[PDB]
């Protein structure tokens, strides 16, 4: 569902012209996919500040927590700017994995 | 600090696992701690480390109580 169903291509309005390039800029075009989905088992932090612990499900019950595992997300993320020449500018990003 | 620590360890059903394997062992009494002393000293011997030691570094798990009995299994 997220690496199919989930292709983000859209068309902004550019709202900037204090600059030549600004005025010659009209939209920029956002689009991106992701990569890699994984879900993790259920984690948890005990000192607030340290590693992550595996959470088991009497403790989420007996704390009101959730039993949910981590969601990773690796995006690759393409940015194109147009302009009123027919050119066009791409930067291309490859996000790393992240919750 | 060590207020919330304890807190989410003592409510670790692995935390009462690991009592309970102690106490079968005898490396700690048969009995709930009644003094804040004997709470530590439980505490001490299930976790491997005091609550103090546990906020310094990372590692939690390496140092869980493990039997004395030696169950040769196989």
């Amino acid at each position: 569902i997220v690496k199919q169903m989930f292709n983000v291509d859209i068309t902004y309005k550019d709202q900037r012209d204090h600059t030549e390039i600004d005025k010659l800029r009209e939209s920029v075009q956002i689009q991106f996919n992701f990569t890699d989905v994984n879900i993790e088992r259920p984690q948890h932090r005990n000192y607030s500040q340290g590693n992550k612990i595996n959470l088991l499900p009497n403790k989420a019950r007996l704390c009101g927590l959730s039993y949910s595992g981590p969601v990773n997300l690796a995006a690759e993320v393409i940015l194109t700017a147009h302009y009123s020449n027919g050119r066009q500018e791409v930067k291309r990003a490859s996000i790393p994995p992240f919750q | 600090d060590t207020k919330v620590l304890l807190t989410e360890i003592l409510l670790d059903p692995m935390y009462d696992y690991a009592a309970t394997v102690a106490r079968i062992d005898g490396s700690i009494p048969m009995h709930k701690p009644r003094t804040p002393k004997e709470a530590e000293y439980e505490f001490k011997t299930v976790i491997g480390r005091t609550p103090a030691e546990l906020l310094s570094q990372k590692e939690f798990y390496d140092k869980i109580y493990t039997s004395k009995y030696r169950p040769d299994f196989t």
